[PDB]
């Protein structure tokens, strides 16, 4: 079973950028509902129980034919990734490792922000927007997807998460998603979390270059 | 240039300048052939190599250097070239661990107390509790306040007792299965025989995320480092190829390391059930060659590739994309049972015709009580054969048929209905043609069922297509129907121009020409020199004359 | 050039089921944006002049949706949704609508519980529909020579995002908007309460019956 | 010639760049040893490229009422002509019906 | 192999299904597909629930040398993309419900 | 497809890919507190100061300069400091300056091995008569494939001498069959 | 000729027998169905009816 | 010499190496592929008749687009494309007429006709493009082709595949073909010599029948099938094969 992990900040720490009422509904029952529904499903099958969180997501995805447990398991992971993707007093500019990787795989940070926004702007319906690290290509990319799907099913390591589900922002912004995306990238996006996630991913991707002898 | 070619060799082809430990003869051959064919050797290296051809000179040289012969031999096996920078393995905060029972407990087929299991499983929810580095100072129990008796590990103790019971119950069977399935011992296999010691941890004692203390025991150039972490199976850190050129300076046999279990797998399918990564020392920056899939066994019982690729996580076998969409194709209404129905129908009709021809045989015996001949086998109901017809050995298939599976009474009554009505039509100077019999109606209703199946499956498929296209899910199975040029550049497509010899016409000795003229001879003996009046579709023949009659 | 028409009921007439703030934002901020975007897209294209049903069926393109499918389908579904709700709604239907609901669902309680379960189980943004099964497929051998008059029944279907039953040549009769924007300002995530309130206070059985009769008329005109 | 089957290895003194931009021929600036690392042969094995991958341990070697019509198939108990080889090519005549209503026992010519 | 075919191919079996689940699924209001001794080569490009009341079916997936034995009274959900071979050695009759994405 | 189909259940070597070679015994041959014990130390838990689902637990000279936040500069340790949290949330160390961990099996504390502050190398090529010791048999030609405690496994290889100006026919790691130039 | 010295005329013997079996049929084919310009008279051979009779002398 | 493709290189007057690939059919037809000083490939047929590859390739209909993609060096073929050849290549028939002009060396512009192709097919395709069962076998080997055995005709890919090795072998890739090797030979026994004369015997019979059927038709008679065929064609061509053929000798 998986417990409901609280965000690493008080629910009012995102004011006024994200109101506390959104926090108490997005985590009070929205994120709690996915957690409680999954545990009931996991209490019946001893095979799905036993998998890790990433293994359960891929196993229940069933290669494009998702099992009934995929929606609950994938949404638990995404919300946990979303809370850590945001920090109080976020935004500004990423530094050091994420900085040079962004300006290599996108040309510059300015080219990255416009690409990231268009992914969220053109996302029709409830879904997610991702900044991920391609495992085979060893580069950063911006990926849009719908519903509970996360790039773990493609064996890609997420770095930054944004929720474009309506319930996440239909109170402080309602249908004004465009400025909501801009505010997230200016005051709430946590580039400190992106550093360690790109540090955890270095155990599997190795974005560096080899030392080759002259002999 | 000869700087990027070397880099490309290293990256794409696994090149590395491994040290070639040479004999004095090979060293002299390399050093002396660089000067010429038959020349007075001038380069001092060649002169020294010439002197080293006699081992007595080498012994005198090493005696002058004041070292024994053994480590001079060991001096040969020294790594040449530059050395990699040393490793500064910096810990990211303190190591905070918690005894959490494995999630996969208990093993499949093993029954335990469900209440005890649920008590154990309550510990798994503790992963959600957050630990802040600014908090491990308020209640830090150090010394006699940190003794084992003061610990609260009751769920882990329940797991331990269940694990010990399972180990004592299953220990010998696992070793017998290991001997039966694994002929030879390899790192990653079960430690059996006199090498096994009591207290070795079984696989269900491990789970991904555990931190282990272990010793490096085996270095393989194509597989990686094998670490003994106190279990009956060794752990495996995947390293292969060029990475060993630098990593061999740091990962060596016998050193103690800290490793994290990344995955645990089934030892029957996967070669290395325990997959690890090095925590201390950290060599993540030095590992570039990655395993696409964990290696598996190909057992004798593996006769289907799909079952193998489903036992592990490997993709399906690809095939050429048909290029025809699945919902644009027409529905299918041919029920596979109609062929059996057709055979039963013709058998009943022939039996009825024989009964009408020779009625005296069926005297004193009920038709429903018929018996088969002594030798009628139900396991050979279809036998292939060949027969000659018009000087042609055309194939023939004999469809065996009993009488138990035939509704003789209904068929006889239906025939008597026709024969009585045929006699009435004959008495009226008229003819009666039966549109269809009962068996034909049965075939039609079975085809209606099959066509209903097709229509409902097609509508479900359309709804699936709409939902998936609105949600981005794949339409066809991923890993199947790869695009063109996947199956080799060289592909023989007869319809192409670069493979068509009909450019100046079909050769008169070509196979098609032989068949083309053969049919004309076949047709000419049927029709002759006449002219085609016109052509009409078969369904039009079905339609018009029914209106006429 | 399509236009946005106001709902046929006052914005304050749906209380307490649907607050006026929710109604005005949903209508003049979601439906208005969808309609205006569709009109912007269809400037100078072949789409001009065709009716909205033809617009949706053209933009579906048998699966590979054209860029204009989203706005047009959302506009059509929103127009459908407003027409299905009245302040005097709720209760039970009557007549041929009720006999068909009894034939296809056994009892009215069975139907309403199935519809509530479908509306609650619709994961993510989407709709839940009740439609008349008068579909014809674009394949040969898709004609049944012996119709049983039961194949044209009422079924419950769920669709994600802007998908509507008319893409399968179905006839929509009733819809409930399971998009979170429809009820978040009123019910937040309490979707079960919203569905119950919709079914017991907003279902206009008169409009559903009229759409059922229109679907019957369409099937009859397709018969000959 | 290669005495045994295997893969090629050189450490040094062989140029990593081919002598020609589209060839596989390399030169030796100095004297060196070329190694052949022995390995078993795939031979004429079919392989799969989906189940066989690196470091896999292979423990195994590599009147109409009696007739019927169906999909691209029909049955017959009008005279039917089947070719000698039993093979039909496109646009062939197999069954011809000599209708009695146009049979004539007299001679003449046919007009149409 | 060690793993049974049902786990490998992800086939749900609900043998001796109780009346409660049957009436919840509405099996009694489903259509009936009949067959005798025949052989249907089919690929399930859509999910399908199957309840067997009379008859027996042996299912052989494409390439498999083993079969999944299904008796009467079992509720079976054939997964999407399954390429199996249906075999019948006796008169057979079943109730179905083709299922699209989500739904049930 | 399966539908358009017009039997009855009722009635050694290791793969080397990069092109396939089989490695077997035809080409590879062998030449040659409580007590501290290897085992698990527990399941590491997430530290929220690093925002990682699975703890990093360690950096290297490239990652520490690349993925170390400013506020985490003080948390890097040159040695191992192991804690322990039980089911009730208490934190146990039993020593703040040593290497103490708990054995999950025997349920007792013990010490780590280092506090974590041979002749033949892997991958080397040998000639046919290379000596390693006076009391040892001569090594065979080939590359060191496996390195173990008291033995190594050699993948046999044959060297070919080539004078300057010779032309190698093939890229690196190219598969050559018997009789190929 | 696996275990004994073969007959010195076995190549001639086997070659001629190959001609009788397959040489005649493969060459009696390719014989055109001879038709006049008017297509009135068509002459053809039935190669499957070919025969050889033992020499009279 | 056995049918197939053979690779040879001969020095010129100045010692410059000139490579060559030669197609040998089932009847001894040699199709010589040569590389000149300007690297231009010419499908030489006689000592004077010289035809470029592009005209020959487009004679059968190989469009100029696909010729470039199937070779490793599209540039070499494109460098020799004069504006006069491109227009004739662009259409299938203009390549055929230009191919006829270069092959026949006849002044004037020929007209495309069915008889022209048939006249060319007997002279060129019948004698220089039918490999046979043996000829296909070797070409599948020497050019490393996975082509079915039943294809007894020279597929157009083989010519384009041969040009790949021909230019490719110039850069040290491969070895020359040993013409004196017994693997490049065939042995014709009494089976092949008696069957071939039967090919002449029956072809000699059809000319007898054609004169006989025409003679009897002009008399409006009904001739019995026996009288349409005389025994002279078979009997005489075998009587004169042992008498005159050098490979038929008096037993010692
Ligand atoms: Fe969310
Ligand atoms: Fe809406």
């Amino acid at each position: 079973y998986y417990g409901l992990k609280t965000p690493p900040y008080p629910l009012d720490a995102l004011e006024p950028y994200m109101s506390q009422r959104t926090l108490e509904v997005h985590w009070g029952k929205h994120h709690r509902g996915y957690v409680d529904n999954l545990n009931k499903q996991l209490g019946k099958d001893d095979r799905l129980y036993g998998y890790t969180m990433e293994e359960l997501i891929k196993a229940t995805y069933n290669n494009g034919n998702p099992l009934p447990e995929f929606n609950n398991a994938a949404q638990v992971y995404n919300h946990d990734f979303f809370w850590e993707s945001m920090q109080p007093g976020g935004g500004d500019m990423p530094i050091k490792g994420v900085l040079e990787q962004i300006e290599k795989d996108f040309g510059s940070f300015t080219n990255f922000r416009e690409k990231f926004t268009n992914a969220a702007l053109t996302q029709f319906g409830s879904g997610w927007v991702w900044l991920v690290l391609k495992r085979e290509e060893r580069r950063l990319e911006v990926v849009k997807t719908s519903n509970a799907i996360n790039p773990l099913v493609w064996d890609d390591i997420p770095i930054i998460n944004l929720d474009v589900w309506e319930h996440s922002y239909y109170l402080d912004y309602k249908n004004e998603r465009g400025k909501y995306i801009n505010t997230f990238l200016n005051h709430l996006v946590s580039w400190n979390a992106a550093m360690s996630r790109m540090a955890r991913a270095e155990a599997f991707v190795n974005l560096g270059e080899p030392t080759i002898p002259i002999a | 240039t000869e700087d990027e070619a070397r880099r490309r060799n290293w990256i794409e082809r696994g090149w590395a300048p491994w040290e070639e430990i040479l004999t004095p003869e090979a060293d002299f051959a390399r050093k002396s052939l660089n000067e010429g064919e038959e020349v007075p050797l001038q380069s001092p290296e060649a002169i020294e190599a010439f002197k080293m051809l006699r081992p007595s000179y080498r012994k005198k040289k090493i005696k002058e250097m004041g070292i024994t012969e053994d480590e001079w031999y060991a001096k040969q096996f020294e790594i040449r070239g530059d050395k990699p920078p040393p490793l500064d393995t910096s810990w990211a905060g303190p190591l905070v661990v918690r005894q959490i029972p494995p999630r996969d407990w208990p093993p499949k087929g093993w029954e335990v107390d469900r209440k005890e299991l649920e008590f154990i499983r309550e510990a798994h929810k503790l992963m959600a509790e957050r630990v802040w580095l600014e908090d491990l100072d308020k209640d830090l129990k150090v010394g006699e306040d940190a003794t084992v008796d003061k610990m609260c590990l009751e769920r882990f103790k329940v797991f331990l007792k269940q694990y010990n019971e399972w180990v004592e119950a299953n220990k010998d069977r696992l070793e017998e299965d290991s001997y039966k399935y694994d002929q030879d011992f390899y790192p990653g296999r079960r430690i059996r025989g006199k090498d096994y010691k009591e207290g070795m941890y079984e696989l269900p004692f491990y789970y991904p995320g555990m931190i282990c203390e272990g010793t490096v025991t085996t270095l393989h150039l194509y597989q990686g480092a094998f670490v003994d972490i106190g279990g009956v199976h060794e752990g495996w850190v995947p390293i292969k190829g060029n990475d060993w050129f630098w990593i061999r300076h740091f990962i060596r046999v016998g050193m103690h390391v800290i490793v994290e279990i990344t995955a645990k797998r089934d030892p029957y399918r996967f070669r290395f059930p325990l997959e690890l990564r090095f925590v201390h020392p950290n060599i993540d920056h030095m590992i570039f060659n990655k395993f696409d899939f964990p290696p598996i066994f190909h057992r004798d019982g593996d006769t289907n590739p799909d079952e193998i690729r489903r036992d592990c996580g490997r993709p399906p076998e690809p095939r050429k994309d048909p290029g025809s969409k699945p919902e644009e194709e027409g529905l299918l209404s041919d029920h596979p049972y109609v062929d059996k129905l057709w055979q039963l129908h013709v058998a009943e009709q022939m039996i009825l015709d024989d009964y009408e021809a020779n009625p005296e045989k069926y005297k004193g015996k009920k038709l429903s009580e018929l018996s088969d001949d002594e030798g009628f086998d139900e396991r050979k109901e279809i036998e292939h054969g060949e027969a000659y017809y018009k000087k042609t050995k055309l194939p023939k298939v004999i469809l065996k048929t009993s009488v138990k599976e035939l509704d003789l009474e209904a068929a006889l009554i239906e025939r008597k209905y026709h024969n009585k009505l045929m006699m009435e039509a004959k008495a009226r100077g008229e003819g009666y043609k039966i549109e269809k019999l009962r068996r034909n109606i049965e075939m039609d209703e079975y085809d209606s069922l099959h066509w209903r199946r097709s229509l409902e499956e097609r509508e479900a498929l359309l709804r699936d297509i709409s939902s998936r296209q609105a949600l981005g899910l794949p339409l066809e199975e991923p890993g199947r129907y790869k695009p063109g040029s996947f199956f080799g550049k060289d592909q023989y497509d007869p319809t192409s121009a670069l493979y068509q010899y009909d450019y100046w016409g079909e050769p008169k000795n070509s196979e098609i020409s032989k068949q083309e003229r053969m049919k004309d001879a076949h047709n000419k003996s049927i029709v002759g020199k006449g002219n085609v009046w016109y052509d009409m579709s078969y369904d039009d023949a079905i339609k018009q004359t029914i209106e006429r009659r | 050039g399509f236009e946005l028409k106001p709902p046929p009921y006052p914005l304050d007439a749906l209380e307490p089921h649907m607050s006026r703030e929710t109604l005005d934002y949903h209508w003049g901020k979601h439906h208005k944006t969808y309609v205006e975007n569709l009109n912007k897209q269809i400037v100078g294209t072949d789409l001009d002049g065709l009716s909205l049903e033809e617009v949706v069926l053209l933009s579906y393109n048998r699966g590979n949706m054209l860029p204009a499918f989203n706005n047009a389908a959302q506009a059509w579904n929103h127009e459908f949704f407003w027409e299905s709700i009245q302040p005097g709604g709720g209760g039970k239907p009557s007549g041929d609508l009720l006999r068909l609901i009894e034939r296809d669902f056994g009892s009215f309680s069975d139907f309403v519980e199935r519809f509530k379960a479908a509306a609650a189980s619709n994961f993510g943004s989407g709709w839940t529909w009740l439609a008349y099964k008068a579909n014809r497929l674009d394949v040969a051998n898709a004609v049944n020579p012996l119709p049983k008059e039961e194949d044209k029944k009422l079924v419950i279907v769920k669709t994600p995002n802007a998908v509507n039953p008319l893409v399968w040549d179905y006839s929509p009769l009733l819809t409930i908007d399971t998009w979170e924007h429809a009820y978040y300002l009123d019910f937040e995530n309490r979707r079960i309460e919203y569905i119950n309130t919709f079914m017991e206070k907003l279902v206009s059985w008169e409009t559903v019956s009229t759409r059922l009769e229109s679907a019957m008329a369409r099937a009859a005109q397709r018969e000959q | 010639y290669s005495d045994s089957e295997g893969e090629m290895h050189w450490s040094t003194d062989v140029s990593h760049a081919p002598e020609f931009t589209y060839s596989n021929v390399h030169l030796l600036p100095k004297t060196s040893h070329l190694w052949i690392l022995s390995g078993g042969s795939c031979g004429s094995s079919l392989i799969l490229f989906s189940i066989h991958k690196d470091q896999d341990q292979m423990n195994i070697p590599f009147s109409d009422l009696l007739a019927k019509r169906r999909r691209n198939r029909f049955l017959i108990p009008i005279s039917v002509e089947i070719p000698i080889n039993g093979i039909f090519r496109r646009n062939s005549i197999f069954a011809f019906f000599d209708d009695p209503r146009y049979r004539r026992k007299s001679s003449g010519i046919l007009k149409y | 192999m060690q793993t049974p075919l049902e786990e490998l191919y992800n086939v749900k079996v609900e043998r001796k299904v109780s009346q409660r689940r049957l009436e919840e699924l509405g099996v009694s209001r489903w259509s009936v597909w009949k067959t005798g001794k025949c052989k249907l080569p089919w690929d399930w490009q859509v999910d399908q629930l199957v309840y067997i009341e009379e008859g027996e079916v042996r299912v052989v997936p494409e390439g498999s040398k083993r079969f999944m034995q299904f008796l009467a009274g079992d509720l079976v959900r054939y997964p999407k993309w399954l390429e199996a071979d249906l075999f019948f050695n006796a008169p057979y009759s079943e109730r179905y419900c083709f299922k699209a994405y989500a739904d049930d | 497809r399966k539908r358009n189909n017009p039997m009855n259940p009722f009635y050694h070597g290791t793969i080397r890919m990069f092109s396939l070679l089989i490695l077997s015994s035809s080409n590879c041959f062998r030449i040659g507190t409580i007590k501290n014990s290897s085992g698990p130390l527990g399941t590491a838990i997430q530290i929220s100061n690093f925002y990682s689902f699975l703890p990093l637990l360690t950096y290297n000279q490239i990652s520490v300069i690349k993925y170390l936040q400013l506020d985490n500069f003080k948390y890097i340790f040159q040695v191992i400091h192991s804690y322990l949290i039980d089911e009730n949330g208490r934190i146990f160390n039993l020593d703040p300056y040593s290497n103490l961990v708990l054995n999950p099996f025997k349920l007792n504390w013990y010490f780590l091995h280092q506090n974590y502050n041979t002749i033949i190398s892997l991958g080397q090529f040998f000639c046919e008569n290379v000596c390693i010791a006076k009391k040892e048999p001569y090594l065979k030609s080939g590359q060191v494939l496996i390195v173990q405690r008291d033995s190594v496994v050699i993948r046999s290889a044959k060297p070919y001498l080539a004078t300057p100006g010779a032309k190698v026919h093939g890229h690196y790691r190219e598969i050559l069959y018997e009789g190929d130039t | 000729g696996t275990s004994t010295i073969p007959g010195f005329n076995q190549i001639q013997f086997e070659g001629f027998y190959r001609f009788i079996d397959q040489g005649l049929i493969e060459e009696l084919s390719k014989f055109p169905k001879i038709e006049d310009i008017d297509h009135e008279i068509e002459f053809q051979l039935f190669v499957e009816t070919y025969q050889l009779v033992e020499p009279l002398i | 010499q056995s049918p197939g493709i053979y690779y040879q290189s001969e020095l010129d007057h100045n010692g410059i190496s000139v490579y060559t690939g030669t197609i040998i059919s089932d009847w001894g037809g040699r199709l010589e592929l040569e590389i000149d000083k300007k690297a231009r490939i010419w499908a030489r047929v006689s000592r004077k008749q010289k035809i470029s590859i592009l005209v020959l390739s487009s004679a059968m209909g190989s469009n100029l687009r696909e010729i470039l993609e199937n070779v490793c060096y599209p540039e070499i073929f494109l460098s020799f494309l004069t504006d006069k050849e491109k227009k004739k290549i662009g259409s299938k028939e203009n390549a055929i007429l230009e191919f006829y002009q270069q092959f026949s060396c006849v002044g004037g512009d020929p007209i495309f006709s069915e008889s022209l192709c048939k006249e060319l097919q007997k002279k060129f395709f019948h004698q220089r493009c039918e490999l046979g069962r043996i000829g296909r076998r070797n070409i599948n080997w020497r050019l490393n082709l996975n082509i079915p055995q039943n294809n007894i005709f020279l597929l157009p890919r083989d010519i384009l595949a041969a040009a790949d090795h021909l230019i490719g072998m110039k850069f040290g890739m491969g070895t020359l073909d040993d013409m004196n090797h017994l693997k490049n030979k065939r042995i014709r026994s009494v089976a092949d010599l008696l069957q071939d004369q039967l090919g002449l015997a029956l072809a000699r019979l059809e000319n007898v029948v054609k004169g006989t059927i025409g003679g009897a038709i002009r008399h409006k008679l009904i001739p019995t099938p026996q009288n349409l065929v005389t025994s002279t064609p078979l009997t005489t061509t075998y009587e004169s094969f042992f008498g005159l053929h050098p490979l038929s000798q008096v037993l010692d």
